[PDB]
């Protein structure tokens, strides 16, 4: 039980860190009426798939 | 009477199954190449 719980905690922490890093990298692009840099769009998936 | 257990399916390393493996491998390589071509083309098309 201890090992399983620790593994789940670590994997959740890593997933949260990835999501937060994505949000922090793509936050400034929704504060401008500009383009999303398809180069960055491919690597960093965002909610706008085709629009904007 | 027979002194064996009467099993006939050959090994995967046999001549017949080697031929089958080689032919399937060639066809699979062709299919994978076609998949890659389609994926590259569609990604380039979507990047526009």
């Amino acid at each position: 039980v201890g090992m399983s719980l620790l593994a789940l905690i670590s994997i959740f922490a890593s997933c949260y860190m990835l999501v937060a890093a994505r949000s922090k990298c793509l936050t400034p692009y929704a504060l401008t009426p500009g383009a999303a840099v398809p180069w960055t769009l491919g690597i960093l998936c965002c909610a706008p798939r085709a629009h904007a | 009477a027979a002194s064996h257990s009467n099993v006939v399916f050959p090994d995967m390393s046999g001549t017949a199954l080697s031929w089958v493996q080689k032919i399937s491998g060639g066809l699979g390589a062709f299919a994978i190449g076609a998949i890659l071509v389609l994926v590259v083309v569609t990604c380039i098309g979507l990047r526009r």
